[PDB]
Parts: C-alpha cells; sequence; structure tokens
C-alpha cells in the first residue's frame, strides 16, 4: 500500500552459491562466510628386534 | 604515438620547451572543476565516517581542495603542452611534405554539380 | 586507530605486558548459582577486572552514555517475557539467545582487548564459550527450532574460531533443587515461571557437553554450592596451577598483535552476528529496520561519530 | 656414427621426456627427469659449456631434483611390485631396459635420415673451437663477469633468494 | 497478442533466454584443473596448427 | 631452422604437453614444468656458446638459479595441499568452484 | 561530559590540524609562486611585456 | 543478400528455437554478403 | 604476518613490477616477473585457509606457465636476432608465444580460467592487488612491443575476453567473481586499442584501476563478500550504499561517469581504422556486462533488502576501518569525463 | 672420449657387480621363505621440519651457485665492484641464516 519492499522469498533467490539454480548447480552449497573450511601423530612400535618393547606415540 | 618524441628525453614532466607556452590561470574553468572535485572528496569523506558534512573537517575539506587544485594545475600544463606538441608536429609534417599535402582547388557551386533529390 | 601495526613496528609489544597475573578467568554456574558474588570476590583478590554478565544492554553500557537504549533499538526482545512465554509466537527465545550471544561476544572482544591493552586479567561470567548451553537447553525443552540451533552454529562457527579459550573455567556445582531454592527466594515474578526440566537440561549440558570439551582447552575449577562462598581457597586454586595446555603457550607477539588489531575493531568482531541467513525469529523486514534506524540517528549522541555530536556538547568540531 | 653425437644425445633428450611428460607416476618422472637432465648436461658439456654443465649437475640435479625426490617420498605412499626369485626381479628389469635401447637405435630408420641427410649438421654444426680464444674459456670469463658487471643482476638475484627464504618460511607456518 | 507475447517473446526474452543459456553453458565449470589446462591446451592444438596464428 | 634447436623445442613441447594433460598429481605437474625449465637452459646455453657471446653466459645461471627458487616455491605449495587432504591430488584442488 | 568511553575524535589532534593547514597553505603559496614564475617566464620567452 | 538470408534460415531449419535460429544466421550470413559486397573488415588493419 | 615482514614483501611486488617497467633487457623482465610472483604469493595466504592455498597453487601454476613461455619467446628472439634489447620482436614465433604468456599473465581469455577462482580463494585486499598492481607489468611489455604483436590474434583474444567476462557475470552472488569477470572483459577492452592507439590502452588501465581500487576499497569497508552480503548495506551505513553502486555503474560503461571514458574513447580510435564491425559488437558486449551488473544494482539499492536484529548493535559502532583514499577514488571514479581530454598525459 | 670411456667402464664394472651380486647366489636353491618393522600398517605422518632443512639446503645452494665463479672473478680489473659484490653475496647468504634463525626455523633439527 505504501511502497514495494521485498518479500523474504524474493532475496533468497539471490543467494546460494549460483544466481540461477540449473541441473549441474543445484547442489553447489554456498561456500562459507569467513571463507576458512573445517579440515593424528606417528605410534612406532620399538620391537624386540636387555631386551624390551617400547610404544612410542611420537609426534615428529 | 608520440613516445619518440619523449624517447630523447625520457621521464620529464614538464620539458623546457613547456616553458614557451602559457600556462593555466588560476581562474581556469578546468582548475575551478578540479577544485570542486575537491570539495566533493571533502564532502564525502565527512559522509562516509559520519560527521557532519558541511562542518566538521574545514582544514580537511580545504586540503582536498587545495592538493586536487595542487596536482590538477600541473595536469593541465602537460595537457596543453601535449596537445602543443601534437599540433607543433603536425605542422612541421604538413610543411615538410607539400607533395602528400595539395592544395585542393576550392569551386564555388556555380560549377559544382549536386544531384538533386525531390521531397514528396 | 590508537593501535595499529605502526605501534607493533614502534615497540609495543603485547608479551612485555602479559604477566603471571594476567589471566582470563570465566566463572559459569546455572542461573542462580550465586557466582557473581564470587567473581566480584576473584576481582578484589587477584587485582583483576571484573565485567558483569552481559544482559539485554551491554553494548549500551559500552557506548553513548553508558544508559541503557530503550528496547526498539537494542535487542528488539526482553528477558521477562522469555520467562513469561517461552513458547511464544513471535520468536522471543532464540531472538533473545541470539542478541545475548552477540552482547557476550562484545564482552569477550572488550576483555581481551583489556587483556592486550593493559596486562591487567579479566573475570568474566558466562562467556562465548559457555553460550550454547543455554540454547540446547531451550532446544530441549521445544521453546525453539531446529532452524534456529543451525543459524547459532553457523554463527558460532564463524566466530568463536578466531578467538582463544580463557585461562580458567570456574564452574559452580549448584543442583535444581538449591537452584530453585534461590530462585523463589528471590523474588522476582517472572523468573519464578522456569521449569524444573529445563535448569536440569542447563546443568545436563553443562556437565556432559561443555565441561568435558572445556577440560582439553584449558583447566576447569569445580566448586559445590558451598565451597564456592571461600574465596581464598578459588584463589589459591587459582594460584597454584601449572598452566601447560591450551593455545596461550604459543603466542608470540605476531599471533597477540593479529588478536588485539582483531578485537579492537568491533565491527569485525560483530560481523558475522548478521550473516544474511533469513530466520523467522531475526529477520527484520525493510520498513520495520528503515523506521527503528530513522529513530535511532536522532537519539542524543548517535547521529554523528562520538566526537562530533553539537546536541550533547561536542566543542571544536569545525576543526576535528 | 660418432659424428653425430650431439645430435644422438637431443634424440635421447626428447625421448627422456616421453618418458615423464606421459607421467607414470611422479618418482619415475623423477626418475626420468634425472636421466634427461644427464644426457642435456651431455649436450651442454659436448659444446665447450663446462662449467654450465656442471650447473646442470651440481644445482639443477645434485640440488634441485633431490628436493624434488625429497618431496615426492614425502608423499605418494608406496606399494610393493613384483619380488619373484631372479628371473622377475632383476631380468625383467634387463629385457625392458634392452628394449628401451632397442627404441632408442629403432628410431634411427629412414624417416631420420631424410632429416639428417639433407640438413647435415655435423661436418659444419659444432664451431665452437673457430680459431683460437687464448689462455681463458670465453665461457667462464663470461660467468666471471657476473660480479663486476652484473651489479644490477647480482643485486636483484640476490634480493629474490632473500625474498625466497621469507616467502618460504611465511607460507610454511600455517599460522 | 501482439505486445504482451510476441513483441515480448523476440526483443526482451528470446534473446535473455539466449544469453542465460550461453552462461549456463559457460559458468558451469567444475573448477578441476585438469579440464582447465586441457581447454589451455585444446587452445594451443587449434591455434598453432589450424588457425595459423605463428604466420 | 636448425636441428638441435628444433629437438629441444620438440623436448620443450612434449613437456608443455604434459604439463597441460594432468593425470592425478601435482607433482607430476612441476616435474613437467621444471621439464621445460631445462629445456630453457639447454636451448639458451647452446644458443649464447654458439655465437660466442661472451657476458650472455651469466644467463642460464641467473635462469637456473630463480627458476629453481620458483621450484622450491612451488615445493612449498604441494606441501600445504598435502598437508590439508594426505596427497597432493590435483581434484581435491576443486573448492573454489564457488 | 557525555560520554562514558572516551572517543578518539573527543578533542582536535593540534599536531594533525596544524601539519594540514600549513601543508595546504604552502600548497597554495607555492602555487602562487610557481604561476607568477612561470608568467614571467612566458612574458620573457615570447616577449609579451 | 537475400539469398544468403534464405541460406542463412535453411542452416537454422537444421540447428533445431528453429525460428530464432533462422532469424539469427539469416541475419548473420547476410552480414557476411554484404562484408564481401562493400569490404567490411572485421579484423581491421591499423591505418591511422 | 609480521607487518615488518608485510612492508618488505609488498615493496619487493612493487619492485618486480618496477624491475619489468624500467628494463631494457629481456631477462630482468623475466627477473621482475619471477620477483613479483615470488613475492605476491604469501600476499594471497595472509589467512592461512585451505582455499588461499588451492588459490594460490592455481596462480602459481598458470603464472609459472607463462613465465616459461615468456623466456621461450626471448629464447627465439635470441635465435632469429641475437639481442636482448626490449623493442620488437624478430620472429612471429616469439611474438605468438610473448603474446600469449602475457595473455596468460593477465588472465585473458581463453587463459581466464585462473581468474574467478583465485579471486574468489584469496582475501579482498590480496584480490584487490590481483587485478590492479597485477596488470601493469604484462600491459607495459605489451606496450614496448606492439609492433611485432599479430593484429589478428590480440583482436581474438580481445574479443573472447569481453564476450567470456561478459557471459561469467550472470550465474555469480560473488562480488569477487563478479570483479574477476570484469577485469577480463576489461583486458579484453584494453588490449583492443592497443595495436591502435596504446594511450587509450593507458587510459582504459587508469581508469579501470582507479573504479577496481573503488569497488575493493568499499568490499573491505564494508566486509562483505557476497551479493546477499552487500544487500544489508542500506542500514549498517546508508553512505556506503549508493558510493558501490554509482562507481559500479561506472564500471559497467555509462555516461556521465567516467567509466564511459575508456570504452567511448576506444571506439574512437577503431572507427578511424575502419573497424565498425568489431567495436559495435564488443560495446554490445558491454551493454551485457550493464545488464548484469545493473541487476546486482537493482540487487543492492532496492528491492532484496531486509536485515537481521543483531544489525541494531552495528548501529552503535562506526568504521573504524580505514578506507584509505575512498572518497578520493569515489569522486576520480564518477567525476571525471569533463576532464576526458586530459588523456594527453598518457602518450 | 676418454672420459665417456672412463664413465662406460665405471658403468660396466658397476652393473656387472651387481648382476654378480644378484645371480650368484640364485644358483642356490634354498628355500622359497613365507610369512612377511616398527610399523606393521601404519601410514606416513608428514613432517614439516624436513621439508624446511631440504627448501633451505635449496635455497643456500643457489646462493653458493652465485658464489661459485668466484676464483674466476678474482682475477678481474674492477676489483672494488667485485670485492663489494662477493661480501654483498655473502652476507645476504649470512641474512637467510639469521632470517632462519630467528624465526624458529632451525629448531627440533636445529
Ligand atoms: C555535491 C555533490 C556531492 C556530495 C557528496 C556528499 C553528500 C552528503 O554528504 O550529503 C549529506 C549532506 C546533508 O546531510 P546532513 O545534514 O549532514 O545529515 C546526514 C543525512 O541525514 C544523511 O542521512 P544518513 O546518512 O543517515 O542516511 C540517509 C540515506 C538515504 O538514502 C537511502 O536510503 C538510499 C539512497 C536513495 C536512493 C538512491 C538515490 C540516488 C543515488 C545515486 C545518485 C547518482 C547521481 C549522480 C549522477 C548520475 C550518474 C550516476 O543516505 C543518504 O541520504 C546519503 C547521503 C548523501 C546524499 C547525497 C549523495 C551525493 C553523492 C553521490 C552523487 C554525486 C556524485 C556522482 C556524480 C556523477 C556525475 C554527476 O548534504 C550536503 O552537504 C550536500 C551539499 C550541499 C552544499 C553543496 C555546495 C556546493 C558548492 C560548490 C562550490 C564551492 C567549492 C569550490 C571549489 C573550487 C574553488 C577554486
Ligand atoms: C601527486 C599525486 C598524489 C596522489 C596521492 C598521494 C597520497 C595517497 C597515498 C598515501 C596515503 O594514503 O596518504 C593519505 C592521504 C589521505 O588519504 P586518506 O587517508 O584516504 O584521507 C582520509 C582523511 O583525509 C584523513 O583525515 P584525518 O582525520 O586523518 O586528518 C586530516 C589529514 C591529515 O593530513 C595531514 O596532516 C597532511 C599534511 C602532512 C603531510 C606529511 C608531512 C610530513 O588530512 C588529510 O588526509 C586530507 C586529505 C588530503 C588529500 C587526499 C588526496 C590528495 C590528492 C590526490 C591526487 C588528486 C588528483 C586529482 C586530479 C583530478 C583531475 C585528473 O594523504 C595525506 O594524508 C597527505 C596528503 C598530502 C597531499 C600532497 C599533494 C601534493 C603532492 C605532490
Ligand atoms: C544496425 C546498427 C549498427 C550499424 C552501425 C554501422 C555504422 C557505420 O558507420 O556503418 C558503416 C559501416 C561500413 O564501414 P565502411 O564505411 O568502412 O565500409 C566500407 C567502405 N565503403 C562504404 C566506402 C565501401 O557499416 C558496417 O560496418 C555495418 C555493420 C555494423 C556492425 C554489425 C551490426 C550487427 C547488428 C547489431
Ligand atoms: C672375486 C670376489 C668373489 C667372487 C665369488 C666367489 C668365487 C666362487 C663363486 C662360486 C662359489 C660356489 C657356488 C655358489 C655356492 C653354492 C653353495 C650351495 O648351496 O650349493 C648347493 C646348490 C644346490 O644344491 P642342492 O641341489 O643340494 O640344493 C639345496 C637345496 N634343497 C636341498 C632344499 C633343494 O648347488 C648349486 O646350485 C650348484 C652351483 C654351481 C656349482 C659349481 C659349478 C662350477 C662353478 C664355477
Ligand atoms: C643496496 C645496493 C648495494 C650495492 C650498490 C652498488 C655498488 C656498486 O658496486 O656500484 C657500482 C656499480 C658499477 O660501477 P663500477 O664502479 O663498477 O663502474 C666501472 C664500469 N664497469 C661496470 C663497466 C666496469 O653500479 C653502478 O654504478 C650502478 C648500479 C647500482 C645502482 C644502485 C642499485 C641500488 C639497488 C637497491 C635495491
Ligand atoms: C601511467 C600510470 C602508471 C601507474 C600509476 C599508479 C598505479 C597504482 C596502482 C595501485 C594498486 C594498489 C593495490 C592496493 C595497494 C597495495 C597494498 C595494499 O593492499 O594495501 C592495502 C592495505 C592492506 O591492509 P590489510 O590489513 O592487509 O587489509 C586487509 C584486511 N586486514 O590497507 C587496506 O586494505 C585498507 C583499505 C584501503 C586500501 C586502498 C588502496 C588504494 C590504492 C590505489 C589508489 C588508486 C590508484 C592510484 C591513483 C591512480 C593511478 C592509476
Ligand atoms: N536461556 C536463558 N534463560 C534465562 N536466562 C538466561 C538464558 N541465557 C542467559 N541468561 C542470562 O542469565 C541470567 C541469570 O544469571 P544471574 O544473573 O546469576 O541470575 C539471566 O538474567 C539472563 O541474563
Amino acid at each position: 500500500a505504501r511502497q514495494w519492499q521485498p518479500d523474504v522469498e524474493w532475496a533468497e533467490q539471490y543467494g546460494g552459491a549460483v544466481m540461477y539454480p540449473t541441473k549441474e548447480t543445484a547442489h553447489w552449497k554456498p561456500p562459507p562466510w569467513n571463507d576458512v573450511d573445517p579440515p593424528s601423530n606417528l605410534t612406532l612400535n620399538f620391537g624386540p628386534q636387555g631386551v624390551l618393547r617400547l610404544v612410542m606415540e611420537l609426534s615428529g | 604515438m608520440m613516445t619518440g618524441r619523449q624517447a630523447r628525453a625520457p621521464l620529464q614532466f614538464l620539458p623546457d620547451e613547456a616553458r614557451s607556452l602559457p600556462p593555466p590561470k588560476l581562474t581556469d574553468p578546468r582548475l575551478a572543476y578540479i577544485g570542486f572535485l575537491g570539495y566533493c572528496s571533502g564532502l564525502i569523506d565527512n559522509a562516509i565516517r559520519r560527521r557532519p558534512v558541511l562542518s566538521a573537517g574545514l582544514h580537511r575539506q580545504f586540503l582536498y581542495i587545495t592538493s586536487f587544485v595542487f596536482v590538477g594545475y600541473y595536469l593541465l600544463k602537460r595537457q596543453d603542452y601535449m596537445y602543443a606538441v601534437r599540433d607543433h608536429d603536425m605542422f612541421s609534417y604538413i610543411k615538410s611534405h607539400p607533395e602528400d599535402f595539395p592544395e585542393k582547388d576550392k569551386k564555388t557551386y556555380r560549377e559544382v554539380f549536386e544531384e538533386f533529390h525531390p521531397v514528396r | 586507530l590508537q593501535y595499529g601495526p605502526l605501534a607493533y613496528i614502534l615497540g609495543e609489544k603485547t608479551t612485555k605486558k602479559m604477566t603471571e597475573n594476567s589471566k582470563l578467568i570465566t566463572v559459569d554456574g546455572n542461573i542462580c548459582s550465586g557466582k557473581s558474588k564470587l567473581a566480584k570476590e576473584v576481582a578484589e583478590k587477584l587485582g583483576l577486572k571484573h565485567f558483569p554478565e552481559a544482559g539485554i544492554h551491554y553494548a549500551d553500557s559500552t557506548t553513548g552514555d553508558g544508559k541503557p537504549l530503550p528496547v526498539r533499538f537494542s535487542g528488539n526482545c526482553s528477558l521477562e517475557k522469555f520467562y513469561d512465554d517461552p513458547k511464544s509466537n513471535d520468536g522471543n527465545s532464540y531472538r533473545l539467545q541470539a542478541w545475548l550471544y552477540a552482547s557476550r561476544l562484545l564482552q569477550y572482544a572488550d576483555a581481551l582487548e583489556h587483556l592486550l591493552s593493559t596486562g591487567q586479567g579479566v573475570v568474566l561470567e558466562r562467556s562465548i564459550y559457555s553460550d550454547f548451553v543455554f540454547l540446547e537447553a531451550m532446544y530441549r525443552q521445544g521453546f525453539i527450532r531446529k532452524q534456529c540451533v543451525d543459524h547459532y552454529n553457523q554463527v558460532k562457527k564463524v566466530t568463536v574460531c578466531e578467538y582463544l579459550p580463557p585461562h580458567v573455567v570456574i564452574y559452580v556445582d549448584v543442583p535444581v533443587s538449591e537452584v530453585q531454592s534461590r530462585i523463589q527466594k528471590k523474588g522476582n515474578p517472572h523468573e519464578m515461571k522456569i521449569t524444573s526440566a529445563y535448569l536440569q537440561d542447563i546443568e545436563n549440558v553443562y556437565k556432559g557437553t561443555f565441561l568435558p570439551e572445556m577440560s582439553e582447552k584449558c583447566e576447569v575449577l569445580q566448586y559445590s554450592a558451598w565451597e564456592a562462598e571461600d574465596a581464598e581457597k578459588v584463589v589459591e586454586d587459582i594460584q597454584y596451577l601449572k598452566y601447560d595446555k591450551g593455545p596461550w603457550l604459543d603466542q608470540d607477539d605476531r599471533k597477540l598483535h593479529n588478536l588485539r588489531m582483531l578485537v579492537q575493531d568491533k565491527l569485525e568482531v560483530l560481523n558475522y552476528t548478521s550473516i544474511p541467513v533469513f530466520l523467522p525469529e531475526v529477520t527484520i523486514g525493510a520498513h520495520q529496520s528503515d523506521r527503528v534506524f530513522q529513530e535511532f540517528t536522532e537519539l542524543p549522541g548517535r547521529k554523528y561519530r562520538a566526537g562530533y555530536n553539537e546536541d550533547v556538547g561536542d566543542k571544536w568540531i569545525w576543526l576535528k | 656414427m660418432m659424428t653425430y653425437i650431439v645430435f644422438i644425445l637431443s634424440i635421447i633428450f626428447v625421448m627422456g621426456f616421453v618418458g615423464f611428460s606421459s607421467k607414470p607416476s611422479p618418482i619415475y618422472g623423477g626418475l626420468g627427469l634425472i636421466v634427461s637432465g644427464g644426457v642435456g648436461c651431455g649436450i651442454v658439456l659436448n659444446f665447450g659449456g663446462s662449467f654450465l654443465g656442471l650447473m646442470v649437475f651440481l644445482i639443477y640435479l645434485g640440488g634441485m631434483m633431490v628436493v624434488f625426490g625429497y618431496t615426492t617420498a614425502m608423499a605418494t605412499e608406496q606399494y610393493p611390485e613384483v619380488w619373484v626369485s631372479n628371473k622377475v626381479v632383476l631380468g625383467t628389469f634387463i629385457t625392458g631396459l634392452l628394449m628401451e635401447f632397442l627404441m632408442v637405435y629403432y628410431v634411427l630408420k629412414d624417416k631420420e635420415v631424410e632429416i639428417v641427410f639433407k640438413f647435415n649438421g655435423m661436418g659444419d654444426w659444432v664451431i665452437y673451437d673457430t680459431g683460437d680464444s687464448g689462455f681463458f674459456s670465453e665461457e667462464a670469463m663470461g660467468i666471471a663477469a657476473l660480479y663486476s658487471y652484473g651489479t644490477w643482476l647480482v643485486i636483484v638475484t640476490g634480493w629474490s633468494l632473500l625474498i625466497g627464504v621469507v616467502v618460504i618460511m611465511e607460507i610454511t607456518r600455517g599460522n | 497478442l501482439l505486445d504482451l507475447i510476441w513483441l515480448e517473446t523476440i526483443l526482451p526474452k528470446t534473446i535473455s533466454l539466449a544469453q542465460m543459456k550461453m552462461s549456463t553453458t559457460i559458468t558451469s565449470q567444475k573448477g578441476l584443473i585438469k579440464l582447465y589446462f586441457l581447454s589451455f591446451l585444446i587452445t594451443i592444438l587449434i591455434s598453432t596448427t589450424l588457425l595459423n596464428f605463428h604466420e | 631452422m636448425s636441428l638441435v634447436y628444433m629437438n629441444i623445442m620438440m623436448a620443450f613441447t612434449v613437456s608443455l604437453t604434459g604439463l597441460l594433460m594432468y593425470r592425478s598429481h601435482l607433482m607430476s605437474s612441476l616435474l613437467c614444468l621444471e621439464g621445460m625449465m631445462l629445456s630453457l637452459f639447454i636451448l639458451a646455453t647452446l644458443m649464447i656458446l654458439n655465437s660466442h657471446f661472451t657476458l650472455a653466459s651469466m644467463m642460464p645461471i641467473i635462469l637456473l638459479v630463480f627458476a629453481a627458487c620458483e621450484a622450491a616455491l612451488g615445493l612449498s605449495l604441494l606441501v600445504m595441499v598435502s598437508n590439508t587432504y594426505g596427497t597432493d591430488y590435483v581434484q581435491n584442488l576443486n573448492l573454489l568452484q564457488c | 561530559k557525555f560520554y562514558i568511553q572516551e572517543p578518539p575524535h573527543g578533542s582536535p589532534n593540534w599536531l594533525k590540524v596544524g601539519l594540514t593547514l600549513g601543508t595546504s597553505a604552502f600548497l597554495w603559496i607555492y602555487l602562487i609562486k610557481q604561476h607568477n614564475e612561470d608568467v614571467l617566464e612566458y612574458k620573457r620567452r615570447n616577449g609579451l611585456e | 543478400p537475400l539469398n544468403y538470408l534464405i541460406g542463412g534460415c535453411a542452416g537454422g531449419l537444421t540447428l533445431g528455437i528453429g525460428a530464432a535460429a533462422c532469424a539469427y544466421m539469416g541475419l548473420t550470413a547476410a552480414l557476411v554478403k554484404m562484408g564481401q559486397l562493400e569490404g567490411w573488415k572485421v579484423f581491421a588493419e591499423p591505418k591511422v | 604476518m609480521n607487518p615488518i615482514i608485510l612492508i618488505i614483501i609488498l615493496m619487493t611486488v612493487m619492485l618486480g613490477t618496477i624491475i619489468v617497467m624500467i628494463s631494457t633487457h629481456w631477462l630482468l623482465i623475466w627477473i621482475g616477473f619471477e620477483m613479483n610472483m615470488l613475492a605476491i604469493i604469501p600476499i594471497m595466504m595472509k589467512k592461512h585457509n585451505p582455499r588461499a592455498t588451492e588459490a594460490s597453487t592455481k596462480y602459481f601454476l598458470t603464472q609459472s606457465t607463462a613465465s616459461m613461455l615468456l623466456m621461450m619467446a626471448i629464447i627465439i628472439n635470441l635465435m632469429f636476432s641475437g639481442q636482448w634489447t626490449v623493442m620488437k620482436l624478430f620472429n612471429p614465433m616469439a611474438s605468438m608465444l610473448m603474446t600469449m604468456a602475457l595473455a596468460m599473465k593477465l588472465g585473458m581469455a581463453p587463459f581466464h580460467f585462473w581468474v574467478p577462482e583465485v579471486t574468489q580463494g584469496i582475501p579482498l585486499s590480496s584480490g584487490l592487488i590481483l587485478l590492479t598492481w597485477q596488470k601493469l607489468a604484462p600491459m607495459s611489455v605489451l606496450y614496448q612491443i606492439l609492433p611485432s604483436i599479430n593484429l589478428d590474434l590480440i583482436l581474438t583474444l580481445s574479443i573472447l575476453s569481453i564476450t567470456i567476462g561478459g557471459w561469467g557475470g550472470l550465474n555469480q552472488t560473488q562480488l569477487r567473481k563478479i570483479m574477476a569477470y570484469s577485469s577480463i572483459a576489461h583486458m579484453g577492452w584494453m588490449t583492443a586499442v592497443l595495436l591502435y592507439n596504446p594511450t587509450m590502452t593507458l587510459l582504459n588501465l587508469i581508469i579501470y584501476i582507479i573504479m577496481t581500487s573503488t569497488m575493493f576499497t568499499l568490499f573491505m569497508a564494508n566486509s562483505t563478500t557476497t551479493t546477499l552480503s552487500l544487500s544489508h548495506t542500506w542500514n549498517k551505513a546508508p553512505i556506503m550504499t549508493i558510493l558501490v553502486l554509482i562507481t559500479l555503474l561506472s564500471m559497467g560503461g555509462l555516461p556521465p561517469l567516467s567509466g564511459f571514458m575508456p570504452k567511448w574513447m576506444i571506439i574512437q580510435e577503431m572507427t578511424k581504422n575502419d573497424s565498425i564491425i568489431l567495436p559495435t559488437l564488443m560495446a554490445i558486449t558491454a551493454l551485457l556486462n550493464l545488464y548484469f551488473y545493473m541487476r546486482l544494482t537493482y540487487s543492492t539499492a532496492l528491492t532484496m533488502f531486509p536485515s537481521t536484529n543483531n544489525m541494531k548493535m552495528k548501529w552503535q559502532f562506526p568504521t573504524t576501518k580505514r578506507m584509505t583514499l575512498l572518497p578520493t577514488m569515489t569522486v576520480l571514479s564518477t567525476m571525471l569525463l569533463p576532464l576526458t581530454p586530459i588523456l594527453s598525459i598518457l602518450e | 672420449m676418454n672420459l665417456m670411456i672412463t664413465l662406460l667402464t665405471n658403468f660396466t664394472l658397476a652393473t656387472l657387480l651387481v648382476t654378480i651380486a644378484f645371480w650368484l647366489p640364485q644358483l642356490n636353491v634354498y628355500s622359497e621363505k613365507t610369512s612377511p618393522d616398527p610399523m606393521g600398517s601404519a601410514r606416513l605422518p608428514f613432517s614439516m621440519k624436513f621439508f624446511l632443512v631440504a627448501i633451505t639446503f635449496l635455497l643456500f645452494d643457489l646462493e653458493i651457485a652465485l658464489l661459485l665463479p668466484l676464483p674466476w672473478a678474482s682475477q678481474t680489473t674492477n676489483l672494488n665492484t667485485m670485492l663489494t659484490m662477493a661480501l654483498l653475496l655473502i652476507f645476504l647468504l649470512a641474512v637467510s641464516l639469521a632470517y632462519e634463525w630467528t624465526q624458529k626455523g632451525l629448531e627440533w633439527t636445529e
């Protein structure tokens, strides 16, 4: 009645990974907002090769 | 185009021969337009940092105007110099090749026949 | 700014002020655990700057004249209306929770900025690391929807990864019976409408989800209702810790310079709180946002940048 | 036969890149590039470029391809291959390399001599010993002039190597 | 019929249909670096042999 | 033109075609790129020694040093890729499609 | 006072304002001197006196 | 020009979408014919 | 990153471009490109996330291939000329290789396939450097070798760059990929007028860098990376709302704005040389750029507005960000058209 | 020529000793043995430190490649420039070493 300012359905169709969702572009999710993406150590067995076995959680 | 002219004396913003040309007046409309661009940059600078646009930073607006006029004066000097070099090279090449630039015999319209196309 | 990369060049290194007392300590507990006195007690024993709990009007207290603004400009949400109807139509639950998450994010930014600009430690009450424990406890009560939990996890995933965990997490064990005893003895007529299972789910997400994941990234100190009454035992537990876990140990001047440049830029701290993920509890239309913004501009001291308001008595404006 | 030797090495050089531009593995790719570096170094050394050939060995092969094999060996998780007794573990290697030299000798056929004999270089190509030079390798003194004449070149090269150290230490940090 | 359909079909909408089909055949790249350098080599083998741009 | 120069150019184009058709790995790309650098070294060296142009003899070493430093940079990039995915596969490098 | 925290621009930075006005006045007086020297050089090279 | 307009529409009927490709290829072949007549240069030599 | 190391690396980027700009020798051209790439690789990895490593890997591969093709062109020039002056090339094979290599360094189509990726992977200031400062050195080499550049090849690359940078801007909500396809289209515009008047090449370059720098400075001032995130600018900083969009109305090429200054002048130099069809087609494709970028303008100044409630908190904090030269660059990217004959300073 | 003959003879003696070392105990019909170490089925974790010392080798090896023509450059006429550039290259190698020092690059293999 006053001046047309949108529905939210108009704003949601200017989002996503692509403007126009085609068949190959429908599964493309949008990238993260801060542009970062969600991404152990070595374990040796010094065996009997006195005598002693050593299980080593080594970190480099 | 004219890079062979600025190849025997490189990186000269204003050559010495540019001093043989009249400088722009300080009431140049182009220079006053560049000062208007300085005033616009001052108003946009006070607008984008949420300052009172006409009131705040009068020294800052004065330096915007002064800096644009200061750079624009030398830009107008270099503009006038480059178009003077363009016309000087044009006139020297016209004078040095008369056979490539003949004087066309100007015929009056009492000799020139034009096909009349009636409009009806 | 006042602090920048040139200050880092000219020698203002923020490990020079990092002493053994420079500790960020977050006191956590249930709704009426009575920890609000205890944290203040720590602030008068360790010499730390106490920050109170971030309510609706924290950002109002940090800026302007420091007074709380009217609710339409700050929050557009009420704590007492959540106490009255948690399952309300207009969605005051997630709207109040998201505004509290943004207020606690500004509190945590002020905490790290004080700790890195002074070298004086900060005692916080219910920081951003202990905020989802209300949200989950709301979602276990049906007070919000699953899409609200998705929106909050999005905001938390893009905001909490930029920061460090606190040094000491002081947790208070108070069971649901004594919590209800203190709520009924408190006298707030709205707060007494809190159900039992909501407090139980707060305590469950405290004990089963919050504290085990805080146990790897920092050191927690856990107290009951009566041994948290003594401040000296808490301070003796804090001072005789051996800080050995967490990413505070591999912090040189470069990482802490990046963090201090991050937290002083308040719009970069509060950037991803208002991501354009359209959820009906937080989505405001164009006419309402326009009207509230134009009413915000005519508030005293809010028309310009802070040193530039003639209505509140700013001089020398034509030379600034 | 002996005259065309540089040309022969160049043919092997081309075949060497077909060893690894078809890309059987990064490890066999490094092996083929090492063999190609050796034969291209032979091409360089047979024009009197002794210092430049030793820069191929010392800096390209022994300096950089060591690092390529080192970084490759810190990736591309290995798996065993055929390990029967000596009729497979070395006999197939010798028959395969004999077929490789068979392929080297096999390309010098009638489609090659129409290019070799119509455009005979050996007889008039290798002209580095055209007259006398004196008591000095001209190539050695040209490399020696890097310090007297190449002041700007050494400045921008050493600055690029210092910036290379700084750039590697900044991007390989993760923080 | 003529303005709301046909002259609305030929001038503003079948041309925009052509541009959106051409862009969705352009902007549908999978991001594979293999296919990008494969298209670069398609460029090299078209231009260096057939198109004769080295002459 | 000449013959052995045509051979070194043939090697350059063969390693270019290997550099323009990726199979599996990023190390294969860096190896084809450094085979290209090797062929540039060989061809520059044969030209500079052929003409007896003395001052350019420092040029292939320059052409080595920078480009070898370039290869070092490439190796470091590969390593960071192999610290994110565990492999140096080029098909893990496809997050920038959107 | 009105503000709960001191703004970075509550007071005029007199060093910055002084350098601003001094640099602007320097550009004005140097511009005027350059224009006077240019019109003198023009009248000396082309003889308009 | 008209004959290559017919040829462009003939290439457009074997393209499909039909009438649009008819008109587009007809106008394009018309421009090819008019470039052959009036000497229109697409990759024009730099002359001034 | 250590700020002293940042200053050293940025001066090394500037030093590599300056070494390409001032050198009379081909080895120093190649050295300056190598120095420029080697120094700009940590600028992309300022944030240390996997998208920056992917972007830097793609950038390294493309720029390294272009550097080796440049050195092959230099080597073939030393065959057929025996010399090293940065001047015209003395073999059209070396001319074609150097034109292809400089088109790869600029990201001109069909070597454009790295430009929207890498600009997506990196921050806004590094994308600003990649789309403004990294154009200056290959355009300088193209300025210095234009008596050998093949006409048909540079026009093919120019119109293919303008068409692909046009049809790349449809399907995008990312601001950085839209700036990348605008980059590709404008490089087609610059290399269209190169063999006719390279002063208009430098005019188009300077106006493009001013408009791109204004747009990236606005994107850094608002910290918005997508169209949908740009759509909240009207409620946070309303003065930021229109300046982005009058600058983008300039970037389309639209009078009376100064972004109409390059393209018109380019047409003004191509109708002199009797090419009427080619600037007509290229500027129809520029109208297609106006089509998609005007749709983005409708997105921000109009329909898709609505806000979220946390924006109310951002009203209590001004921008403490350095908006360096942003009023100056916003005035210089719109109101420069009445000073259009200033272009004679670029001769 | 003599060098190629010498390399070929060294390669032939090497391949002959390897061939004798493989084929002489494979005369034996000893036993075909079965049933195939500190890891059994573990993958290789990457180590950043080994790659840092490899790239440090490569960059200082390039700086050594620049330093190699010094016994020839001592014979030049412009000895002041030659001495300045020699000291400048070794000083830049030392500055690269000091930057490798202070940014903890030489740690846990110091
Ligand atoms: C014939 C002509 C010859 C050539 C003429 C000259 C050509 C100049 C081309 C300029 C290209 C500049 C590219 C950007 C500057 C380079 C360094 C840089 O990126 O500085 C920006 C700086 C980075 O700060 P940072 O902390 O990294 O911000 C990211 C968020 N943390 O800070 C920021 O991000 C703050 C935000 C504002 C940055 C604005 C920078 C604008 C610089 C360009 C001005 C316009 C171009 C010069 C004038 C016209 C000439 C073309
Ligand atoms: N989900 C929630 N429900 C009720 N109160 C909450 C919630 N999340 C945070 N709070 C805050 O926690 C406070 C209770 O702590 P206290 O000040 O100790 O009574 C309330 O006044 C709210 O400001």
